[PDB]
């Protein structure tokens, strides 16, 4: 849950802060966190299940890191970041939906979807950051 | 250089060829005796150790078996052709052949012996080889002990040779060299289907010497740097130094009666320095060796050349102190005075470099953007073709960073320098003019550097680990100025022969590294599993480091070698070595028990026990097992040295079994057995408290005894109170020992695959870069 | 019946050196925020010089503790701990030499050396007690004989 | 004991003292020898015993 929230928070921050013309000093830490998320998620295969009418969806992560060269972000940087953020937002939304449509009598507080159960592994703890909600 | 001689003198791998079947046992004729001890007219063949030299003491026996493991590893071949071992079997009906000559000797001895059964002679007559030329196979008869057969069968079935063809040879070349359009490869041979080769063991560094082994890593990186220097091409058709100096003098407008900073701009501009800088940069990046920046703050041309250098080379390639000094000189001499900013008071040890502070503090977009790029210009760690590599930014590879730097410099030249005399601005402008008059040549130089770097990086087999080295390589900024000022338009790229030589040296070193790691790991694991608790393993690691051939073990302390031992101990053993050790562990008890020099123990019972009947001894006081007796471990007794228990048992006549590899005295005298001498060989243990001198008595009572008439004339079965824990030899069954050893009929093994590939280069003017444009485009 | 100054069981087995290593390993990873990088590197590499001898230092600690225990078994007078007027000066360069040069050759007191040490201690203790007895006897005799 | 020459070279290489600006460059590795190690061992154990 904390890892899923961290993914969603990172993507929201990327959408809000990665804008054309912004100083890189305004996104340096955000870019570092986003790249850490990219590294952690890279090479992992996920599946959001087909309970009900939810389509079964497969997710692969092979994204390159975000750049660190521009003093001020430009249109090309924003477009590349937009593509990556769109894929990640789709993945996160599908994972959240797959989790919301599931319930358990024995352990309801534990993750029910296999995607969120996989995100509860130790290797994904790196993605975790600010939990302010 | 001696380092290059050491690194290029490594041979690929010494190929081992088996000339004879490995053997630990041999048949031997022994006289046999009847149940009453009378000698039979017939003899009998028994299995006996060929080299019976097992030592006294269980610990010494385990050491002997470790040495045997080393011997078997030495004798294990990379490939085998049994026809080389094949010899004529004179008694074969079809005049066939057997392997090895020792088998033929056994066959001849058995066949000629009058006591051999006719069935065995028939069997020998049938022994011949079968050749399947269609399958390229041959089966040869061989006479081997089951342990010998196991070892030889493993050797036969676990050879290291694999088929070789033109496609394999071509794929041996690195994928990036083949995918490069600037090199044309060719072959003039069709390798036959019977060609073989041995793959190099290019496993990545399992010891992670880049982590926490800083002196060894310094040595490794120095060797890599020397090799990379040796293979970096020389710059051709450089601009004439005299003409370039004249042009620089005219641009700088040097005055005779005035002291000027611009004079120093001409310091150290020569082709030797240009080539030295090119080689140093490419070799340091390839070997991932940290560089040190040598410059004089009074030479501003050095500072502008340093701006270019910091633009192109990632800043992690330079030791931090030198990088900080160069950046501070650039900021306080060029950047800040241009913009009227106060001189930066930079603190030594600041978390931020001078360029980061300047980037925060500079309001000019071009200069600040260039500063930001320099700050964030890093290598990219990418696993290409299975090898970790440090990849330059694409803008560096295509040379666009030179355009960004030139925009920054042009913005600097336009500044007013409000707080400096006009001559200071004039000098800075003149230096910038010198650098900017060669903008196209600088783009060409950056592209050439990047292309040479990646082309020579394609030939690296070990991971390029980016870690700061203990010592650095000094780079003079005057050499950078020389390279910037004298580089022409001629494109120089590594020769295909140079690339192949570099790749072959790298492969040889990598294979040697992995093979020596395998040897050390096997030896350490075997010593641990053999419980050699008194063995100090420093020698093993010392031999390992000696055989790597690039370290001076006299400079390596013992603690470092033991840390290497600890790292080696965690690695798995190579499959062939592990299986050989498994065979040895399985069969070492049987190998030891076959020795005639030592016994497995002595049972001191204080009751009469009838001597066992065995055909090859007659009557013998041999114990097949230590059942129903308390056991005293002689090894533990010798290690601890406490003889209280053994003394108490010997003084109280309490039956016991002293267990441990012991030498024994073979006695055939019946009168000695009647005298009960075997029971008198243990008081010395109580007297001297030493069991190394213990040497029990093994009675061998049969008709060859002088007093056997006592046994014959009194229907008397000999009895003794002491028994020798010992085994009896296994009978040699000729038919059961025959094995059909199968191997390939014939093949040819090749060493240097790239010897079969002839490679040439396209015209250097037409050589292209990764982006399909010519590397150098200036007229 | 003899007072003895004994070490922590973690010193005796040398396990605590691991903690030391741990601690100074962390010191090798630290930033040293405002320290010059060359001096920082030198300090960190010296810290690692001591760190990478973890096994040797564990062996040295166990050896020193064992020798101390064995030779303390041969002490007959109470090991009273007092801060003495004059000290024994210990050069830390000698400590560095011991830490950086100790190998893996165990050396323990010889049985004859232990017996000689014990005999010397016993002789000194016995002489001390006998001379106390003589002094007390003579003083008491002089007082009871009224030898003012 | 570990060879004094090898350990001295290792320590010198790791410390890089010559590259620093330490007013005492030679005195750093002085006193590192087998005799000093033996003196330390004896001094420590003897002081603890006495």
């Amino acid at each position: 849950m904390d890892v899923l929230y961290s993914l969603s928070k990172t993507l929201k921050d990327a959408r809000d802060k990665i804008v054309e013309g912004t100083l890189y000093s305004n996104v340096s830490d955000l870019i570092q966190q986003f790249n850490q998320m990219i590294i952690t998620m890279n090479g992992n295969e996920f599946q959001t299940g087909g309970i009900g009418n939810l389509p079964i969806r497969n997710w692969n992560f092979d994204f390159g890191l975000l750049g660190t060269t521009l003093l001020n972000l430009d249109a090309n940087y924003v477009e590349t970041a937009r593509n990556t953020i769109d894929y990640f937002v789709d993945f996160v939304d599908n994972v959240c939906m797959d989790e919301m449509v599931r319930e358990s009598q024995r352990n309801g507080i534990a993750p029910q979807s296999d995607s969120l159960r996989k995100l509860s592994g130790i290797k994904f703890k790196r993605i975790n950051f600010d939990n302010s909600s | 250089e001696s380092i290059l001689k050491k690194l290029e003198d490594i041979k690929p791998e010494q190929v081992k060829k088996q000339t004879k079947l490995f053997r630990i046992f041999e048949p031997r004729q022994l006289p046999v005796y009847r149940a009453n001890g009378e000698k039979e007219l017939r003899n009998r063949w028994y299995w006996k150790l060929k080299r019976d030299t097992l030592p006294d003491g269980d610990y010494d026996v385990r050491e002997y078996f470790l040495n045997l493991y080393d011997q078997v590893l030495t004798e294990m071949p990379d490939y085998l052709l049994l026809k080389d071992m094949a010899v004529e079997n004179k008694n074969s009906r079809d005049a066939g052949k057997v392997v090895d000559s020792e088998t033929a000797a056994i066959c001849d001895a058995i066949f000629q012996d009058e006591e051999t059964e006719g069935v065995v002679r028939r069997f020998i007559a049938e022994m011949r080889q079968r050749v399947q030329a269609d399958r390229n196979v041959v089966n040869y008869p061989s006479i081997l002990h089951p342990i010998d057969h196991a070892f030889n069968e493993y050797f036969l079935q676990h050879q290291l040779v694999e088929p070789l063809n033109n496609d394999i040879i071509f794929n041996y070349i690195p994928e990036r060299i083949r995918n490069d359009v600037n090199y044309i490869l060719n072959m003039d041979r069709n390798l036959p289907s019977t060609a073989r080769y041995i793959r190099p063991n290019l496993l990545q560094d399992r010891l992670n010497l880049h982590d926490n082994f800083e002196s060894l890593w310094d040595t490794i990186t120095t060797s890599n740097y020397i090799l990379a220097r040796s293979v970096v091409p020389d710059l051709k058709e450089l601009v004439s130094t005299e003409a370039q100096i004249q042009k620089m003098s005219q641009d700088l407008q040097l005055e005779a009666l005035t002291i000027q900073s611009e004079t120093q701009f001409l310091t150290g501009i020569n082709s030797q320095a240009a080539n030295d800088c090119f080689k140093t940069l490419i070799a340091a990046m390839l070997s991932q060796r940290t560089m040190s920046l040598d410059f004089v703050t009074t030479n501003y041309m050095s500072l502008i050349s340093g701006m270019w250098l910091l633009t192109v080379v990632p800043n992690d390639m330079f030791i931090r102190e030198s990088l900080v000094a160069c950046q501070l000189a650039i900021i306080n001499t060029i950047i800040y005075p241009a913009f009227g900013m106060q001189r930066m008071h930079y603190r030594n040890g600041d978390p931020q470099t001078p360029f980061q502070i300047a980037e925060q503090q500079i309001q000019n977009f071009q200069v600040a953007n260039w500063l930001h790029f320099v700050n964030n210009n890093q290598f990219r760690q990418v696993v290409i073709d299975g090898v970790l590599n440090q990849v330059l930014n694409d803008n560096i590879r295509n040379g666009h960073v030179v355009n960004q730097l030139m925009e920054a410099l042009m913005q600097l030249s336009r500044q007013q320098f409000p707080t400096m005399p006009v001559d200071y601005k004039r000098s800075i402008q003149r230096g910038i003019l010198l650098l900017s008059n060669r903008l196209g040549q600088l783009v060409d130089l950056t592209r050439l550097l990047a292309y040479n770097y990646e082309t020579l990086m394609a030939c690296i087999t070990m991971n390029m680990q980016h870690v700061q080295t203990l010592t650095t390589e000094k780079l003079q900024l005057t050499s950078v100025t020389s390279l910037c000022m004298l580089i022409g338009n001629a494109t120089v790229i590594p020769s295909p022969q140079t690339l192949f030589h570099y790749y072959n040296v790298n492969v040889n070193f990598h294979s040697n590294y992995n093979e020596r790691i395998n040897d050390a790991v096997a030896i350490i694991t075997a010593a641990n599993r053999l419980n050699l608790y008194q063995k100090k393993m420093k020698s093993i690691v010392e031999d390992f480091l000696k055989r790597l051939q690039i370290f001076d073990i006299s400079r390596v302390p013992d603690d470092q070698m033991y840390r290497l031992r600890d790292r080696l101990r965690l690695l798995p053993v190579e499959i062939r070595r592990l299986d050989i050790f498994n065979l040895i562990l399985m069969n070492m008890e049987q190998i030891e028990r076959a020795s005639d020099k030592i016994a497995q123990g002595v049972i001191i019972a204080y009751r009469d026990m009838q001597l066992e009947r065995d055909e090859m001894y007659g009557y013998v006081n041999i114990a097949r097992n230590l059942d129903g007796f308390q056991q005293i471990n002689l090894e533990e007794l010798m290690r601890t040295g406490d003889y209280a228990q053994i003394t108490n048992m010997l003084l109280n006549n309490q039956p016991v079994a002293l267990v441990g590899a012991l030498p024994f005295i073979t006695d055939s005298s019946v009168i000695s057995l009647v005298a009960k001498l075997d029971a008198t060989v243990f008081a010395q243990i109580v007297k001297l408290r030493k069991v190394d001198t213990l040497k029990p008595i093994l009675y061998k009572i049969n008709s060859d005894s002088n007093d056997f008439y006592l046994v014959a004339n009194y229907d008397w079965v000999p009895t003794s109170t002491t028994k020798v824990y010992k085994q009896i030899p296994q009978q040699f069954d000729f038919r059961a020992s025959m094995h059909m050893l199968t191997s390939n009929l014939t093949f040819t093994v090749y060493s240097d695959l790239l010897a079969f590939v002839s490679a040439d280069t396209v015209e250097p003017i037409n050589a292209v870069a990764f982006d399909n444009m010519r590397i150098m485009n200036e007229l």
